[PDB]
């Protein structure tokens, strides 16, 4: 009860989400054999949609008018796991690939034909680079504070003014 | 060779058709013609003024006497529910007999036009109750017409040429704008409600004839001297009061009862008139008070783009305020004319914040002494700008790859039979907000919701009377005051929002750019507008700053559509009492090409037939003319100068070839149009075929089901 | 009755008569 | 007719000269040497505005600019 | 309205179509 | 190579002749159904546009069973002209009838 | 080959192709994952 | 045209949405949107995403990392065929959809 | 001299060329010795036969004629072509090679005609060169 919004699991609409769904496959139940090869694909369709309305009854979401489950994000720790627990999941994952392929650049331009190595990938850099970037927010932390995380503006390419 | 164009000699002695079209758009670009001095070029933008004002006025008297000569304002003034407002008649010699019998509604005799302008609802709140009211207006702005056209004339006669310090003197401007042209105007308006549109929503007829024998308040004018103002807040109007009677009328004339009046669900006349007393005091107190300053007075279109962004910004204002707080009486009833007022000033907001920047980047090129500006807010601005367009580039990636994710995300989802997958975040900080403002429907339980709360109570003074009014009208489901929100409206605002990113990110990169980039170094001595710079250097098409306001223009329309389909298909729902459908169809974008495009043009796409054909004809036949001319634009954007010039000089071998035509020649050389000019030839008709589509369904669509 | 005449003046005798006037203004020269 | 300007960064390489289609440029004696040569544009009422020449100038930002003005019979490249 | 109230509109109306072209000749000098 | 000017402007020709003699018969027909003159457009109600060359070959391919390919015992299809043939409930061919709404798509 | 492996295009096209049947097979165990519970 | 073919025969694509006709209806907007994204290259040309880009290279110089491969934009003549490809790959496709999810429907 | 005249090559064709504007101001034409009777493109459509010559044609643009020089040049190394633009109804004779110099060959005597003495980045501003008669870009 955050926007009026009551609790799915108490939610009269979210049930009958559950009953109409049943009844359009009981009926596209009804004219196959029982023990044909549809019958146990209808069957187990079924049961997932009981496996995914007893998961969010119980995973304390929230339901309108319509009886959908809504997302609060103000991010409360009630409901963390809408969108802050997958948003540091998201985080590390995206700075893991964000930090490799920066530390993959750095070590390909100080060498002889750094071009060719953006075709090619050498398997021994690529996963030194993955080696630094699952440390990424350790590793970013010391390459900001020692400076080299950032290039002054004399020594960027820049427009006339 | 040529006297036309007289602003360019360059352009006269072109010997192609290229002439007379860059000589239509080169000529009130007055910066350009040939010879023209500072104090030459001042004293015709102030007379060119002038006649732009008389348009405006002749353009409002052709509405007044219009509506007082064709329309039905007497007939709608007895019973506006249900009276259709008439725009002008229809005199259109085309039209066969059971089209006449098809526009001859309203009860009326002759085909005429049901008017969506909101003029008689703004009329009517004035105190104009008769057609002859309506003439006096039309005949009065045919004077402050010719009044202005006379002094545009009058002001470029040598003895009254004004000086060039003169248009400079900006503190002098400040000052007497805001004290008379703002502040005693809004004293005057306040003149017009105490003394005309008070008493004539009270049954009293008030006019020129009268106005000076008659009192707006029983004893009133001692106790605004003696200090005793509270007298005008006596006995207000009771919620049984009729508008335009006396039953149930009150007396006062300056009140703060706030929210709507009940019957016609809009502001009260009394609650208006002391809005314009105290923004006059303001204006009046703030016009007595008169680097990057002496910038802004050297460059005009410096001035006219920050013009244009103040403009802009308060025409979103008006369109956004108009339609959750109804200010004229009536208006609320007629869904149409409320959905037009909100897209038409909504897409002219839209025009006007693009053409701020578009100036602006004009001022960068033509106007912005790089050496003369140094370590101000402008140079710092230049200094850092490619920090600032790419986080306005980050922001747009950022915003649209998320929101269009969700979107393609619901919609899958919803496809596959199981809508309880969908992402759905309930909009938590604008409910809030709506809570702080008072609605108590999501039970946030702070300011003005919570009773005790200082923002309600305020011991200080006990001043919180706007608080009774304003809360019924927010908590009563019959209006648009803070609308209910959900899921839609999350996913539609960060959609708005990417536009409004995206939007300004185009405006800015090219302002930015405009002076020069890696690509093009001296890109500020080619001007504002210019072809490109040739296949060199990888390929320089769209290079100009001007392209960048071309872009621009496809994604305000872009923005102002997402707003204005939001804002259609929210209210539609609203206005048949049936809020589920947008509520719940809006989260995925199936939904609002099935339940809004296809749906709601059901009506608007049979307004003929080959069974027959209704009133929406005419709408119907705009709908489809407005598809064309979007599309013709296509043809200069896709295809390009080359195809056609090659093109063109066969046809210039067949004429010459062919005898009974060899024998005729052309003046002006044909040729294909421009590179500069099939990108605006292109983009125009592709705006108006936006803007037309659009407008015939929109109107339609509404007036179909109301 | 005024609707009548007017329509066909500003419809086809005006606009036939300032195009004619914009043509020779265009194609005048010195 | 467009202007065909060329600036002090020429290096003589006669590259924009060969590149233009209706023989605008031609390379003329230098004086700041008296040993390398400078493109010039004597006959600027023959360009087209093709911008074939810039394309051809390998100096890291243009020595030789067109800048398109008034258009004629001759720039608009006319047949007819 | 009255028939008489149109051509009396009509008859003010050149006072800015005279205007009109006198500051639109002006405007073009 | 030579006469390139000569086909291309004729093929210009050609294209805008049948850009406004189809489809401006469609801006026609949009307009007179919209002025609520129906009995102004072309139709088959209406100012008629037969397809006289179309109905003809139609006539001369559905009479060649036992006249000019005698050994036939039906026609090429029932496209042309003949009976109707139904397998199951549904059509499988039918005489295709041509009209002016198809001398309106024909010409666009 | 091995060489030819470490191309852009097929290089980014197999772990493309491990990226999506680790969600294919992620979405395949663990259905209907709205939120973290 | 549009009210008794285009309006009327498209009312089995968009009323899919829960069926096996489903995947229509998602292609139907799929296409959609790749036909005009195709605008965005047809309408446009190179020498804006050129300078838009050339910020962009500053803000992966900035953090020090830009590639050795300097980032381009897309030819002329291939933002003509990118704007082309993806023009007729959602046009077809919106009447690819169009006419399945149609006739599997009533026919 | 232009030497004309001089015979065309035989050739009998071509829609694409030398229509009313030659007669009325400024045709060009073109005058070559060909060493052989070989077929050669023209810029309008494509054949003649170069005759042995005194070969001439006249073109529509000055553009044409070197188009079509510069193929005599790579195919038939044919390098004394030799343009012109015609008397009362033309304007100037002998355009290329105005010296007797092929452009891209430097010769004394000539003048640089259109040089700037700076770069372009040293180019004052447009605001600088406001309300005046000078040019951003002349010097
Ligand atoms: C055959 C096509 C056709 C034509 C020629 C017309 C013509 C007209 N209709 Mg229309 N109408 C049509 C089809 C047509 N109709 C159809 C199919 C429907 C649906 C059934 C309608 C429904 C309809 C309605 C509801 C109304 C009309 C009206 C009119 C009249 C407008 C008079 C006027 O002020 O024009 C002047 C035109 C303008 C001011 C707009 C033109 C603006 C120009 C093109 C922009 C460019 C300006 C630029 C500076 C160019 C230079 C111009 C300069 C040289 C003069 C005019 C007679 C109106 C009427 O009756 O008025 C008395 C009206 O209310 N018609
Ligand atoms: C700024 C425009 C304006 C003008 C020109 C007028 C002019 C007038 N007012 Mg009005 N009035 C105005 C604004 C204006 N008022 C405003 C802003 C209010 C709200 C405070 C009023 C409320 C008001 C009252 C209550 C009365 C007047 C009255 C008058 C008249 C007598 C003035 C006098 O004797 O000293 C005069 C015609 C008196 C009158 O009788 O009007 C005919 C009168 O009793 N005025
Ligand atoms: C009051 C505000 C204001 C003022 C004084 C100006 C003034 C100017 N602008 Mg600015 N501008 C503005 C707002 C303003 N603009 C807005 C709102 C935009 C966004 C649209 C712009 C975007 C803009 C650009 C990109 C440029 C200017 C330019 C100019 C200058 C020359 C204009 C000209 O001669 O074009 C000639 C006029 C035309 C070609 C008008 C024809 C096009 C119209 C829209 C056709 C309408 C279609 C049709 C009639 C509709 C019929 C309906 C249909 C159903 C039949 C002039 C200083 C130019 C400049 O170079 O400045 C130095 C320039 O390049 N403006
Ligand atoms: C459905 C069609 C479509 C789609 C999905 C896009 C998508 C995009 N446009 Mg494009 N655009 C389009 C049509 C479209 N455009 C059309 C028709 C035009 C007019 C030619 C443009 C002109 C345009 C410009 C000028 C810009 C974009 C930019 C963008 C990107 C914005 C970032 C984001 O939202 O994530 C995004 C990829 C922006 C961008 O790429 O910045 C990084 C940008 O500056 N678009
Ligand atoms: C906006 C102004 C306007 C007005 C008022 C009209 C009015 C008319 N048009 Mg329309 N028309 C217009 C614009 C306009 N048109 C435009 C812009 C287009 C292009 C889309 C058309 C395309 C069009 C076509 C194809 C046809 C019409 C026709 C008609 C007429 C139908 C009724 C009739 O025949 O009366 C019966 C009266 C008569 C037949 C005679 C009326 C007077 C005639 C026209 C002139 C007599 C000569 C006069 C002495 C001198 C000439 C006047 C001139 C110099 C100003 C009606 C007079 C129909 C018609 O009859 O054409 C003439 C017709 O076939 N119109
Ligand atoms: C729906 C949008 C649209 C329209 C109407 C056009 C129209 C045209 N295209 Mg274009 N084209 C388009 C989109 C469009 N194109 C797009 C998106 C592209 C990019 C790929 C192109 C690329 C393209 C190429 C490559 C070529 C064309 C050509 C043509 C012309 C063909 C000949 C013809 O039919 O003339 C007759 C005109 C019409 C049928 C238009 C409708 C006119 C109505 C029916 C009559 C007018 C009513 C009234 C008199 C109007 C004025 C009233 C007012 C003055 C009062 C025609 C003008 C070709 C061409 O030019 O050949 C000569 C050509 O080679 N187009
Ligand atoms: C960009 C916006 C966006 C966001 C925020 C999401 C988010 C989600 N989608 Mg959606 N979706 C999207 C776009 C998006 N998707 C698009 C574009 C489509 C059309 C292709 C879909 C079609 C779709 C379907 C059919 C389903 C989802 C599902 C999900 C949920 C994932 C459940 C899971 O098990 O993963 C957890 C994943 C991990 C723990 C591992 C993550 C690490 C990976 C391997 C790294 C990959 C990096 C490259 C998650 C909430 C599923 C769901 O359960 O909905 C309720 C589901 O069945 N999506
Ligand atoms: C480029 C350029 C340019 C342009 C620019 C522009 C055009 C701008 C725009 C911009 C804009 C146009 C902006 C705006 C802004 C605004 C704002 C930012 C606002 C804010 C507001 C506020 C702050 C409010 C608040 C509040 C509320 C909400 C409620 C409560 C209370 C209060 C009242 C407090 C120029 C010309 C200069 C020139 C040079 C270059
Ligand atoms: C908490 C939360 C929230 C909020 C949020 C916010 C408000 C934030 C902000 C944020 C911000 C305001 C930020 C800023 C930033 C800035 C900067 C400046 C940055 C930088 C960065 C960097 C530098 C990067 C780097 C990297 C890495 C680290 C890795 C990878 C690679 C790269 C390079 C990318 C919300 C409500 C939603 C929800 C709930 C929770
Ligand atoms: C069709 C077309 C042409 C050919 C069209 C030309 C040369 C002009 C044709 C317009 C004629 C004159 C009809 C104009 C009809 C308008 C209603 C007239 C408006 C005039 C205003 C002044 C009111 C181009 O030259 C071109 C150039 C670059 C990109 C795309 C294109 C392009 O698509
Ligand atoms: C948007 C746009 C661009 C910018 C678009 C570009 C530069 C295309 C770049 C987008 C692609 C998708 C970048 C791909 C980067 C990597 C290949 C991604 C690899 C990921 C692996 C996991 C496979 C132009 O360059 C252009 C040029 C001319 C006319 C119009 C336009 C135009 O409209
Ligand atoms: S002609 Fe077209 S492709 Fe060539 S430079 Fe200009 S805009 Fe670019
Ligand atoms: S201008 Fe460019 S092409 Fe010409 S000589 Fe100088 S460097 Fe070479
Ligand atoms: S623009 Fe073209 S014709 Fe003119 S000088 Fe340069 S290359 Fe020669």
């Amino acid at each position: 009860d955050v926007a009026g919004l009551i609790p799915c699991s108490q939610s009269d609409a979210f049930e009958r989400r559950l009953k109409n769904t049943t009844q359009r496959l009981e009926n596209r139940l009804k004219k196959y054999e029982p023990g044909s090869a549809p019958a146990e694909a209808l069957q187990k369709q079924i049961d997932k949609t009981q496996q995914r309305f007893d998961k969010y009854r119980n995973s304390g979401l929230l339901c309108g008018a319509d009886g959908l489950p809504h997302l609060i994000t103000d991010g409360r720790w009630s409901h963390a796991g809408e969108f802050t627990i997958p948003g540091l999941l998201f985080l590390y994952i995206a700075g893991f690939i964000g930090w490799s392929g920066r530390s993959y650049l750095q070590a390909v331009a100080a060498s002889d034909n750094s071009t060719e190595k953006e075709i090619i990938i050498d398997i021994p850099v690529a996963l030194q680079s993955v080696s630094k970037g699952f440390v990424w927010p350790l590793a970013a932390l010391q390459e900001f504070s020692s400076g080299k995380l950032t290039a002054r503006d004399e020594e960027i390419t820049i427009s006339p003014r | 060779g040529t006297k036309f164009p007289k602003a360019s000699q360059a352009l006269a002695q072109d010997p192609t058709t290229r002439r007379i079209w860059y000589g239509i758009a080169t000529a009130n670009d007055f910066e350009t013609n040939d010879g023209i001095t500072e104090e030459n070029l001042y004293q015709k933008i102030f007379a060119s003024h002038f006649g732009h004002l008389a348009i405006i006025f002749l353009w409002t008297s052709g509405n007044l006497f219009h509506v007082a000569w064709q329309g039905n304002f007497e007939q709608w003034v007895k019973d506006p529910l249900n009276t259709r407002p008439i725009a002008h008649a229809i005199s259109d010699p085309h039209f066969g007999q059971r089209a006449i019998e098809a526009f001859s509604q309203a009860g009326a005799s002759s085909p005429v036009n049901i008017s969506y302008s909101g003029v008689y609802q703004w009329w009517y709140t004035q105190g104009m109750r008769t057609n002859e009211e309506l003439y006096n207006g039309a005949i009065f702005l045919l004077i402050l017409s010719a009044l202005s056209l006379f002094a545009g004339w009058l002001h470029l006669q040598p003895k009254f040429r004004p000086n060039l310090s003169w248009f400079k003197n900006a503190e002098s401007r400040l000052n007497h704008h805001l004290g008379g042209l703002f502040g005693t105007s809004s004293l005057a308006w306040t003149g017009h409600i105490v003394h005309v549109a008070i008493p004539e929503s009270r049954g009293q007829h008030v006019g020129w004839d009268n106005f000076l024998q008659v009192a707006p308040h029983p004893a009133g004018l001692q106790p605004f001297f003696t200090g005793n103002w509270g007298v005008y807040t006596e006995n207000p109007d009771t919620a049984n009061h009729v508008f335009g009677s006396s039953d149930g009328a009150g007396t006062a004339i300056l009140t703060f009862l706030g929210g709507f009046h009940p019957q016609t669900q809009s502001l009260w006349l009394t609650d208006i008139a002391h809005h314009h007393l105290a923004i006059a005091v303001l204006f009046i107190v703030a016009g007595h008070m008169y680097g990057l300053y002496d910038t802004v007075n050297n460059s005009l279109h410096f001035q006219l783009g920050l013009a244009l962004a103040a403009l802009g910004v308060i025409t979103s204002l008006v369109a956004q305020h108009m339609y959750s707080i109804p200010p004229y009486a009536y208006l609320a009833r007629d869904f149409t004319t409320q959905a037009a007022l909100y897209t038409h000033h909504q897409y002219i907001a839209g025009f006007l914040m693009v053409g701020a920047f578009a100036h602006g980047a004009i001022f960068l090129v033509r106007d912005y002494d790089a050496e003369q500006n140094k370590n101000n807010v402008l140079a710092r601005i230049i200094d850092h700008k490619e920090a600032i367009i790419s986080h306005l580039s980050w922001v747009s990636l950022f915003l649209g790859f998320h929101t269009l994710g969700l979107y393609v995300h619901n919609d899958v989802v919803q496809a596959f039979g199981t809508p309880e997958k969908q992402i759905l975040i309930e909009p938590v900080f604008a409910q809030w907000i709506q809570s702080v403002h008072g609605k108590s429907l999501y039970g946030f339980e702070v300011l003005l919701n919570n009773a005790d709360s200082i923002t309600r109570v305020a011991p200080g003074s006990a001043q919180p009377i706007w608080l009774p009014g304003w809360l019924d009208a927010i908590n009563s489901g019959n209006n648009s005051l803070f609308l209910t929100i959900g899921p839609g409206d999350f996913l539609v605002h960060h959609a708005i929002a990417l536009g409004l990113h995206t939007t300004t990110l185009i405006l800015v990169k090219g302002a930015l750019d405009a002076r020069g980039s890696k690509l093009m170094p001296d890109k500020k001595d080619f001007g504002y507008s210019f072809p490109c710079d040739g296949p060199g250097r990888g390929g320089t098409c769209d290079i100009s700053a001007w392209d960048a306001f071309y872009l621009a223009v496809f994604w305000m329309l872009n923005t102002i559509g997402w707003t204005t389909f939001y804002w259609h298909w929210k209210h539609l729902g609203v206005w048949q009492g049936n809020v589920a459908q947008f509520n719940e169809s809006s989260t995925y974008l199936m939904g609002w090409f099935r339940d809004y495009l296809w749906l709601n043009s059901s009506q608007l796409i049979n307004g003929y037939n080959p069974f027959g054909m209704n009133n929406l004809s005419v709408w119907a036949w705009m709908f489809l003319f407005g598809h064309l001319i979007w599309a013709t634009g296509f043809m200069f954007l896709i295809s390009w100068r080359g195809y056609w010039q090659e093109l063109i000089e066969t046809l210039v071998w067949a004429h010459e070839r062919t005898p009974l035509a060899n024998l005729v020649r052309w003046k002006d050389k044909p040729v294909a149009l421009s590179i500069v000019q099939a990108r605006l030839v292109g983009l125009a008709h592709f705006a108006v075929g936006y803007i037309v589509t659009y407008a015939a369904f929109l109107i339609a669509s509404t007036a179909s089901k109301f | 009755n005024l609707p009548s005449i007017l329509v066909p003046m500003v419809g086809i005798v005006l606009p036939a008569i300032v195009m004619a006037l914009l043509f020779v203004y265009i194609e005048t020269d010195e | 007719a467009h202007t065909v300007k060329i600036y002090d960064t020429c290096i003589g390489c006669t590259q924009c000269v060969r590149a233009c289609p209706t023989d605008v440029l031609e390379m003329v004696p230098w004086d700041g040497c008296r040993a390398n040569q400078i493109a010039s544009a004597p006959r600027t009422e023959d360009c087209v505005g093709c911008k074939r020449c810039e394309s051809a100038c390998p100096t890291d930002f243009l020595s030789i600019r067109v800048y398109l003005g008034a258009e004629t019979t001759r720039s608009m490249g006319l047949g007819y | 309205l009255a028939d008489g109230q149109i051509f009396t509109a009509l008859a003010v109306a050149l006072v800015p179509g005279i205007l009109a072209l006198r500051l639109a000749l002006e405007l073009y000098k | 190579l030579r006469h390139r000017d000569a086909i291309i402007s004729h093929l210009n020709w050609v294209c805008i002749f049948l850009g406004f003699h189809s489809f401006g018969l469609y801006i026609h027909n949009d307009t007179m159904r919209a002025l609520g003159r129906p009995q102004d457009m072309f139709s088959d109600a209406a100012i008629q546009l037969q397809p006289v060359f179309a109905q003809w070959v139609q006539g001369v391919n559905s009479a060649a069973a036992g006249n000019t390919a005698p050994n036939a015992l039906a026609n090429a299809s029932y496209a042309f002209g003949g009976d109707i043939v139904s397998v199951g409930g549904k059509v499988a061919m039918m005489p295709i009838s041509l009209g002016t709404a198809d001398f309106l798509v024909h010409h666009i | 080959f091995s060489k030819y492996l470490s191309t852009a295009p097929v290089i980014g096209t197999l772990t493309a192709f491990f990226l999506a049947g680790l969600l294919i097979e992620i979405n395949r165990f663990n259905p209907d994952l709205l939120v973290y519970p | 045209w549009l009210r008794d073919f285009l309006w009327a025969q498209a009312s089995q694509v968009i009323q899919s949405y829960g069926s096996a006709l489903s995947a229509y209806g998602l292609m139907f907007l799929g296409a959609h949107f790749i036909w005009a994204f195709s605008l965005m290259f047809l309408f446009s040309g190179r020498g804006y995403w050129q300078e838009l880009i050339e910020s962009i290279v500053w803000a992966h110089n900035k953090l020090k990392f830009a590639p050795s491969i300097q980032p381009r934009a897309l030819s002329i003549t291939q933002g003509r065929a990118v704007g082309v490809a993806h023009y007729l790959l959602g046009g077809i496709a919106t009447t690819w959809s169009f006419f399945h999810a149609r006739i599997i429907s009533v026919g | 001299t232009l030497n004309l005249n001089a015979p065309t090559p035989i050739f009998g064709g071509s829609t694409g060329g030398l229509l009313r504007k030659a007669e009325v101001e400024e045709f060009y034409s073109i005058t070559w010795t060909g060493k052989s009777e070989t077929v050669f493109e023209l810029p309008t459509g494509g054949a003649a036969i170069m005759r042995a010559g005194e070969n001439l044609l006249r073109l529509a643009r000055k553009e044409q004629c070197i188009a079509l020089g510069a193929q005599l040049k790579d195919k038939f190394k044919i390098t004394d072509y030799k343009i012109y633009r015609v008397y009362p109804s033309g304007e100037v004779q002998f355009l290329h090679p105005k010296d007797g110099v092929f452009p891209e060959k430097v010769n004394p005597g000539r003048v640089a005609v259109g040089s700037n003495k700076r770069r372009i980045g040293q180019n004052p501003d447009p605001a600088k060169l406001k309300f005046k008669g000078q040019e951003t870009f002349d010097s």
